[PDB]
């Protein structure tokens, strides 16, 4: 896997892959690592699949509550407190390693927080197996006051390093962009790289093919 | 040692043109024992069906938990659970228990009474979804029938068709584990109807 | 009036008492007569045991607290056995955990403690039982008065239970006398028993009648009980 | 309707809590003890009756130490003061092991108000039957509070409860009024006993015994040690000595 | 200390009556006016600001409330009351529905769901019934537009429409001459507003009223682009100014 | 059945009279407050009345500092007053651990208003006799009053009043916002606000004031403070000028 | 130290002059070889004046400061302003009640009107002890013979900042757990200074 | 303290009755009566409704007759959210049997059960008991088709025709006088709707008025199938009978 968030000058951007693997076997070519905690904040996840979407689900879920209670849109520091504290508690054993970015009354915010409940801020960062890749990407070509259109490209330049140096990340790339006074873009494959070629015969088989013992009809309505 | 290769088994679900379809073998073993040749992996609650391979006493148990559910689901709604909402009600039945999972990998598939649109899910022991547009396959030949699939595979086939595929895609990777085999059976699954056919395939 | 305000330890009457506690005192003044006194060496507790027919025993009314230490009650037996168990604990506590012997003063102070909760919630009820303490710490001898409100006294002399006003009065005269026994164990009984014999009656204190305890400097805390009580008649 | 004063916490139509009015008459119906705040610490004083001669002098203290700084005394039911006690000790301790720094006496005087007010919070407990004078000397300077039955507490200059408290207190203004610059704790000392003495008046029936403590950080040190000995005559003295 | 109240606070009296609830029901009937009615395509709730002060801020309190994207309340009794049984409501809707099922309850099983925290107040040990009354307005795939009135007793019952509070025998009144089954929502909208009209006392204005409709989707309001198969909440809180527009057209 | 005016249920009526008595204890001080809000500031402003001269005039105060922005000024007995505070400043601590952020003067008297609330429905709890006005400057919401009551009840207001006179003191206010037709104090200073403040409660209460008659509270983005009583005469001083 | 988890390795140092105190740290954590974080901030507040350096887990840290910060904010508004030995003392309670969970050195400096500047360091065990300097964190051990060598009381806050400077670079140079760059913050009567230098600056000197 | 305000819901009347469960049957008997009538071949589930208006939306409405499974169903006359309490717990209870033994609950274990809830109610814990009487109307494989009854006390007994709520005196009468035996559905059906005309405390017995449920065996398949009348259902079956 490989998650980045990049930040931008009225804005930030995190993007990620799409493959989810399961030892050296792909059990999804195009699983989604982009999660939605609020409207405006998004988290980019990378680790155990079923934890990254629980956890940022059960906390999205909490936020929901929390700004239905306190009449203001969610902040990005209240996600990144709560998201850490659970993930804490848990002593590491939510396996959930997240980019979390995203804008709100106070301005425009990135952070990280690995499983045991750390948590950093920057202006661009990385996770995943294809982390490195990824990093030396935005390492050498990060600059400060970029644009949303340079942002979008550093940060899929940098998933791309992933998508092709790593064997734990392939696929596509999504990213989803919060900008200051818009709404989120969530843009679903926004690159898709790695189209199979086609076929080089049909195995659609001629029917009668298959040996059939019994047929019977499945009565599904009571 | 390893509870998800204890008993045996495989499930795979495919979509068509206006349908789906899941199939599964039926051996149910003892580490090398074959024990049972009728043990169907294919539960369905309504026009939901849900295949699991894994442990088998948590097969069953879970196959009780969700006509549970689905049970109390229409009483509650009065109407019956769409193929959507029971992925959802599976994948949080399996997280509930994180720390201390059941040991199977369920497979949904079904289609939406109300859009029509063809649909079935795969879930990990802990409860991750992954909603393919193609083919689900879970079990302990579950690197045989991603091969099977990737190659046998084409979209949008007709019901006729489907089978064939999905059966072939079964058949053969079956052959290919020890562990699976001694039958199976194949739904074919269409907004109005929904058919069931057994396979005659090797007895080894 | 009263039913209003007296149907639980937790309700202040409007002058501000606490009527459940006072009818516990009340116990107290019916129980049978107990005089606690002391010297410099010894302090003793003599008390008039009753009976309920000529053909039942006479109901014990001092009781060994440890080795230093014990006590005389009057009123309601169980609870003198309840808060007895209790300083038997706490003395217990302190040779275990600190080597110490539990200071007369402290056993005060936990007895009293242990009164007050039961006057402040609901649903309780106050201990209706009164205690004469007597003991022999690293201060010397020491004689204290328990009342079921909480507060404990420490005292020269004193008496409790019906008719104890008599006693109380010969103590207070006698006291000059009394407070220099040192050295003297049967004199300071003696005065006791004097005392005892002032809130007299019904009948004269006899062997079946009569129960003495003491400590002091080379004495463990001691009951005399019938037989033993005989040269003090 | 009636009967608003039969369960603690209840409302009475006019904003009253009846039961706490009542434990307030338990206090009245006490002895007078005092506090009388100095130039640098605190003086507590009290009344002690002494109900026969049977009683052994000087051995019934009533004045009790908190931690090491603070002076407590009350008037009312002594069992309930007792309690109250025990729990400024133990809330004392708590503050100490957390926070290193003994409890400051205005922490102090919250948690002790805090705890009295819980009592008129439900009908299953019953208010303390007692009001409390204490204080000591922390970072800051000293310190004197007084807090009754309803949980009520604010510092003073000097204080006064019990049954001779308008003699106590209409000698403690005389005391406040000539010296605005403060009071030396050995000057309170002795018109402690004054007050204590001349607020005696209140209960000529009974001979007393006096109670006096400081707590300053010229002669104790800023930890509280009870007056005995010389201090003490010297004091009881000048008592029986400005009476006619 | 403690609870010691363990014990029911509503009982049967000798005639058969809940007293406490015959009682909650009272508080409700002396309540500002609110009401609710369901078009073909959306439901209305409304109810008047009575501002307890000018000098209060009567936006800072909102009486028809949000509790899922398609779903809004609305009540007429005690309002502290409402207001707490409103913050379960979002949440219940959550811990007993989309963190199970990945997706909002149906409008009835919401109401259910207050349902029963109000009747479990009218039997638990040591409290008091809620002193409410409220309409919930929500749509639902499967079920489409649907209104409800629960009381303090714990019962719902649908409605085409209704009203409850201090005119409500009134208003009840002039809603059956009005409804019927073909009302676009703006003809609800504006049913409700010549139904409030007579309610309300004073000044009758987009600030001194309060009305939601559970309508057509409001990608708007989603706050993000991206997935189509969430299109956006159903539920909107008409404007100050909307109502008025709507006011001027009497 | 008649025991219905002791605990928290329902009259005949569907009145709940223990609210309604908590309601008379909140006056039992004979002390009156007010708050209005600048242009970034809120100011509240409570009488001080001291009578027993043995008191220390240090410590009698009804405002209390609950977080680095939100004062708290109460109209009640003091030992309600100083249970509320605790908890405020309990909650407010504790928003901000969990969320990250300070929590807001709204969202604070909302929590103690739910609080509240629960003590109306539940028999074993007794309301609290006291009126909460919570002042701050808010980050989103700019100067801010909201203020709650034994009911549960709370909303924000332009300005409000509270204590025995409070109806003298709201009618003038609201005669001053009728008249300039804005919902704040037009001044850029808080010292200006804290001299109307004071101006308008003289003006009302047709009292006089000394230093150490009053009480003042003021809060201004990221802080909230109380003035000295050497602050409060500079504030008389000024006001001296104008009457 | 829990396998995996983020580390702070560190060089950080606190240290007491006549103006105050100034607190120093590297900005390096770890997984490994792998520098996460080039650019950390182990200066952490609890309180305005009353800061504390990291090392150790990253997440222990966090999470103690986290609740430091809240136990301070609390205290705050109930006492007063808190000193920092009562600082160091929830600090202290918090590491040493739950030794056997986490891996966290803090050192905790605080500026006071009546105390001037305090360092309290506690490591692993739990225990405190209050020292005119302290340094502490992975590259410490290289710095123990220049620290002591070096430091003198009463110094001024020009010579402070060189002090630590000097001595940071020397640990950032010998231990690969230290590196990016020196961060330092300075509490006095004055307020509190944020001061950064980066490599090119320390790294010849 | 607390003793004060505590009714006792659970003891017994000096004639040893309960009186809240005598209370609670007071306050039922004001419900719209629910008639339940067990014929060979089905049985008859009907009820009329309170509380109602040309408002209120009949189509998506069930305050009376409520699904407990496939096969059992029941009728409710009382407070309908003490009902909705029950038939919460009922419905888990039938799923439980059915996931520990894989057959469908037997009606009586069903029945059973609910009633000790209510006999719980009325022996211990001090809370008012649930004021709803049930008619529950079910098929199983040992008895076929069952019809029982359950009140506030918790007693429970079974019946071939019965009804509860309001007139049941008046019902009861008239059900034992046209009922027989062998009776089919179609004439229970007729019967039970026959009872509530006569007995209606409104003008006529119309549609809008009506909740109405037969559990039969269709002979052209095997499944017992419950049918829940829709409005224009009981419209249309109101009529063949004559009610018009
Ligand atoms: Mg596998
Ligand atoms: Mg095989
Ligand atoms: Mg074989
Ligand atoms: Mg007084
Ligand atoms: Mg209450
Ligand atoms: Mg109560
Ligand atoms: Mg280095």
């Amino acid at each position: 896997t490989t998650i980045v968030g990049v930040k931008f000058n009225n804005g930030v951007v995190i993007a990620a892959d799409t493959r989810s693997t399961q030892g050296p076997i792909v059990a999804d070519k195009n699983c989604a690592k982009l999660h939605r905690i609020s409207p405006k904040i998004w988290c980019a996840g990378a680790g155990t699949a079923a934890d990254t979407e629980a956890v940022t689900q059960l906390i999205g879920s909490n936020i929901e509550l929390h700004s239905l209670y306190t009449s203001r849109e969610p902040r990005v520091v209240s996600a990144l407190q709560m998201l850490k504290q659970h993930l804490f508690k848990y002593q590491g054993h939510i396996g959930a390693y997240l980019i979390v970015a995203g804008v709100d009354p106070t301005g425009s915010h990135l952070f990280s927080i690995h499983a045991h409940g750390s948590t950093d801020v920057g202006y661009y960062l990385s996770l995943g197996s294809g982390s490195l890749a990824a990093m030396a990407v935005l390492e050498s070509h990060w600059k400060q006051d970029l644009t949303k259109e340079e942002a979008i490209k550093l940060a899929s330049d940098a998933i791309q390093a992933g998508i092709w140096n790593d064997l734990g990340s392939g696929s596509n790339v999504d990213v989803c962009v919060m900008e200051i006074g818009k709404d989120a873009e969530y843009l679903r494959n926004y690159l898709t790289p790695n189209v199979r070629e086609e076929k080089q015969k049909s195995y659609k088989f001629p029917r009668g093919t298959t040996a059939v013992l019994k047929e019977s009809i499945v009565n599904i309505c009571d | 040692s390893d509870p998800s290769s204890i008993n045996g088994g495989i499930v795979v679900a495919m979509t068509g043109k206006d349908c789906v379809a899941i199939a599964c073998d039926l051996r149910l073993g003892s580490q090398s024992l074959g024990v049972s040749n009728k043990f169907e992996k294919i539960f369905h609650y309504g026009h939901v069906f849900l295949g699991i391979t894994g442990l088998a006493t948590d097969v069953t148990t879970l196959n009780e938990m969700f006509r549970y559910k689905t049970n109390l689901y229409k009483l509650k709604e009065e109407r019956a659970i769409e193929p959507e909402t029971f992925t959802q009600l599976v994948s949080s039945s399996l997280y509930e228990r994180r720390f201390g999972p059941y040991f199977v990998g369920p497979v949904v598939a079904g289609i939406n009474s109300k859009s029509g649109k063809p649909f079935i899910a795969g879930f990990d022991l802990i409860g991750c979804i992954d909603e393919a547009k193609d083919f689900i396959v879970s079990g302990t030949a579950s690197d045989q029938l991603f091969g099977m699939c990737e190659s046998l595979y084409e979209p949008n086939l007709e019901p006729e068709d489907l089978f064939e595929t999905i059966s072939q895609a079964l058949l053969n990777a079956a052959d290919r584990d020890a562990l699976s085999g001694w039958g199976a059976v194949v739904y074919i699954i269409k907004k109005d109807e929904v058919v069931k056919r057994y396979l005659k395939m090797r007895q080894d | 009036f009263r039913n209003n305000y007296d149907g639980d330890t937790v309700t202040f009457s409007p002058t501000g008492r606490l009527f459940q506690v006072e009818y516990a005192l009340e116990a107290i003044k019916q129980g049978s007569v107990t005089v606690g006194l002391r010297s410099n060496t010894h302090a003793v507790l003599v008390a008039l045991k009753r009976n309920a027919d000529e053909l039942s025993s006479y109901q014990k009314k001092i009781i060994k607290c440890d080795e230093h230490m014990g006590l005389s009650l009057a009123g309601l037996a169980p609870d003198a056995r309840v808060l007895s168990n209790y300083l038997r604990q706490q003395c217990n506590y302190s040779s275990l955990v600190f080597n110490r012997k539990l200071a007369v003063e402290r056993a005060g102070h936990l007895l009293c403690d242990k009164a007050q909760k039961n006057t402040q919630s609901y649903g309780g009820r106050p201990y209706g039982v009164g205690l004469l303490i007597i003991g022999y710490d690293k201060s010397g001898a020491h004689l204290l008065e328990f009342q079921p409100s909480g507060n404990v006294t420490e005292l020269y002399g004193t008496a409790i239970g019906a008719r104890s006003q008599g006693a109380k009065t010969y103590l207070e005269r006698t006291l000059d006398t009394f407070i220099k026994i040192d050295g003297n164990p049967d004199e300071l009984i003696k005065a006791g028993v004097e005392a005892i014999s002032q809130s007299l009656r019904d009948e004269s204190l006899t062997v079946d009648n009569l129960s003495i305890a003491i400590v002091g400097k080379d004495t463990p805390f001691t009951i005399y009980d019938g037989e033993a009580v005989a040269k003090y008649i | 309707g009636t009967g608003y004063d039969l369960s603690n916490s209840v409302f009475s139509p006019d904003g009253r809590n009846f039961q706490v009015e009542y434990a307030v008459k338990a206090v009245e119906n006490g002895t007078t003890s005092i506090g009388i705040k100095c130039n640098d610490g605190v003086v507590f004083a009290v009344e002690k009756l002494i109900t026969s001669k049977l009683l052994v002098p000087q051995k019934n203290v009533k004045i009790q130490v908190v931690d090491r700084h603070i002076g407590c005394v009350y008037s009312g039911l002594i069992p309930d003061g007792r309690h109250l006690v025990n729990r400024g000790r133990e809330e004392a301790a708590s503050f100490k092991k957390l926070y290193k720094t003994p409890i400051p006496i205005p922490a102090f005087a919250d948690r002790l108000g805090q705890y009295v007010q819980a009592h008129t919070l439900y009908n299953s407990v019953r208010p303390f039957g007692v009001s409390t004078i204490f204080g000591g000397v922390d970072k800051n300077g000293a310190h004197l509070y007084m807090l009754e039955p309803s949980g009520s507490y604010w510092g003073y200059k000097g204080a006064a409860t019990g049954k001779g408290r308008q003699s106590a207190k209409a000698e403690l203004e005389k005391l406040v009024d000539h010296h605005p610059e403060g009071l030396s704790a050995r000057e309170a000392v002795k018109q402690a006993a004054k007050i204590i003495y001349l607020a005696h008046e209140d209960n000529k029936e009974k001979d007393f015994e006096l109670e006096i403590s400081w707590c300053s950080l010229s002669e104790t040190n800023g930890l509280h040690k009870f007056v005995k000995g010389d201090l003490l005559q010297e004091a009881i003295d000048f008592a029986q000595k400005e009476i006619n | 200390m403690t609870d010691r109240y363990s014990f029911s606070l509503t009982t049967f009296s000798p005639s058969g009556k809940l007293g406490q609830i015959d009682y909650a029901l009272t508080a409700v009937k002396q309540g500002v006016t609110s009401l609710g009615i369901k078009a073909t395509n959306g439901v209305v709730i409304a109810t008047e600001k009575k501002s307890s002060s000018p000098l209060a801020m009567s936006e800072t309190l909102s009486k028809v409330s949000l509790l899922t994207p398609d779903i809004g309340a609305v009540y007429s009794g005690m309002g502290p009351d409402y207001r707490v049984l409103v913050d379960k409501s979002r949440k219940v809707a959550h811990t007993s529905y989309k963190r199970i099922y990945g997706e909002y309850p149906p409008t009835k099983l919401l109401v259910s769901e207050v349902a029963k925290i109000m009747q479990e107040a009218t039997q638990s040990g040591g409290v008091r019934p809620f002193g409410v009354s409220l309409l919930i307005a929500g749509h639902d795939e499967f079920n489409g537009f649907s209104l409800y009135q629960v009381d303090p007793s714990g019962s719902y019952f649908p409605w085409k429409a209704t009203a409850i509070g201090k005119g409500s025998v009134a208003a009840k009144t002039f809603l059956e001459k009005r409804w019927n089954d073909e009302l676009e929502l703006e003809d609800a909208i504006h049913i409700a507003l010549l139904t409030l009209k007579e309610s309300v006392e004073g000044e009758f204005n987009g600030d001194t009223i309060e009305l939601a409709i559970i309508g057509d989707e409001n990608p708007d309001l989603l706050g993000y682009t991206g997935i189509p198969t969430d299109k956006g909440p159903r539920f909107r809180k008409l404007t100050s100014q909307e109502i008025n527009d709507r006011l001027e057209a009497l | 059945a008649g025991y219905d005016r002791h605990i928290t249920i329902f009259s005949p009526e569907g009145r709940l009279y223990q609210v309604e008595y908590a309601f008379k204890a909140t006056n039992q001080t004979n002390i009156n407050s007010l708050a209005v809000r600048g242009k970034d500031c809120t100011v509240v402003i409570s009488q001080k009345k001291v009578p027993d001269k043995l008191l220390d005039p240090t410590t009698v105060s009804y405002i209390f500092c609950i977080s680095r922005t939100i004062g708290m000024v109460v109209n009640g007995p003091i030992p309600d007053a100083r249970n509320a505070a605790l908890r405020a400043k309990a909650e407010a601590a504790e928003f901000r651990y969990k969320y990250g952020y300070d929590m807001p003067c709204d969202v604070l008297a909302k929590r103690m208003a739910n609080l509240s609330q629960i003590y109306t429905q539940r028999a074993y709890m007794r309301p609290l006799g006291v009126i909460l006005t919570f002042v701050s400057v808010d980050e989103e919401l700019g100067p801010s009053i909201y203020k709650t009551d034994p009911a549960g009840y709370y909303v924000g207001y332009k300005a409000t009043a509270t204590g025995p006179k409070q109806q003298e003191i709201t009618t003038n206010l609201e005669n001053h916002f009728k008249k300039s037709k804005i919902d704040h104090i037009n001044e850029e200073s808080w010292e200006k606000v804290v001299e109307f403040a004071i101006t308008h409660m003289i003006d009302a209460l047709g009292t006089e004031f000394s230093k150490n008659d009053l009480e003042v509270g003021v809060a201004t983005k990221d802080k909230f403070f109380t003035l000295s009583a050497e602050n409060i005469e500079e504030r008389l001083v000024a006001i001296a000028e104008q009457d | 130290l829990k396998k995996g988890e983020v580390s702070l390795g560190a060089s950080i140092m606190a240290v007491t002059f006549k103006d105050g105190v100034i607190l120093g740290a590297d900005s390096r954590t770890t997984t490994g070889a792998y520098i996460a974080n080039r650019v950390t901030d182990k200066l952490t507040r609890v309180h305005d004046k009353i800061w504390c350096c990291r090392s150790g887990s990253a997440a222990d840290t966090q999470a103690i400061a986290d609740i430091v910060q809240y136990h301070l904010e609390l205290y705050t508004s109930q006492y007063g302003t808190p000193s920092t030995e009562t600082a160091a003392s929830v600090f202290k309670e918090l590491c040493y009640e739950n030794k056997d969970n986490l891996t966290a050195g803090i050192i905790v400096a605080g500026y006071d009107d009546k105390n001037k500047g305090e360092v309290y360091t506690i490591p692993l065990g739990g225990s405190v002890h209050k020292l005119p300097y302290a340094i502490a964190g992975s590259g410490s051990t290289f710095i123990y013979g220049y620290c002591d060598k070096n430091f003198r009381e009463n110094m001024s806050k020009e010579e402070t900042v060189d002090f630590i400077k000097h001595s940071l670079s020397q640990a950032i140079k010998w231990d690969g757990s230290s590196g990016g760059v020196i961060r330092m913050v300075v509490l006095t009567a004055a307020g509190v200074e944020r001061l950064i230098f980066y490599p090119d600056e320390y790294e010849q000197l | 303290g607390s003793r004060r305000y505590d009714s006792r819901t659970t003891i017994f009347s000096p004639e040893g009755r309960l009186y809240q469960v005598e209370y609670a049957l007071e306050s039922i008997s004001h419900a719209g009566t629910a008639i339940g009538i067990m014929a060979s071949d089905g049985i008859v589930l009907a009820a009329e409704r309170k509380v109602t208006s040309t408002l209120l939306e009949q189509d998506t409405s069930t305050e009376k007759l409520y699904k407990l499974n496939d096969k059992i169903a029941v009728a409710v006359a009382g407070l309908t959210a003490d009902a909705e309490i029950l038939i919460n717990t009922a419905r888990i209870h039938a799923q439980n049997y059915l996931k520990t033994y894989n057959e469908d609950i037997p009606v009586e274990i069903l029945v059973r059960r609910l009633s000790d809830i209510k006999q719980g109610y009325t022996q211990h814990g001090g809370l008012r008991p649930f004021g709803v009487s049930f008619i529950y109307a079910g098929y199983d494989d040992r008895y076929g088709y069952q019809l029982y009854t359950s009140n506030p006390s918790g007693n429970y007994t079974g019946w071939k025709a019965i009804s509860v709520g309001a007139n049941t005196s008046a019902a009861q009468t008239l059900l034992q006088m046209d009922y027989k035996d062998d009776m089919k559905v179609d004439d229970a059906i007729e019967l039970a709707l026959k009872t509530l005309s006569k007995t209606t405390d409104s003008s006529a017995l119309t549609y809008d008025r009506l909740e109405f449920a037969t559990i039969r065996k269709g002979a052209n398949d095997g499944e017992v199938y419950q049918k829940i009348f829709k409005p224009q259902e009981i419209k249309d079956i109101l009529v063949k009978t004559g009610i018009t």
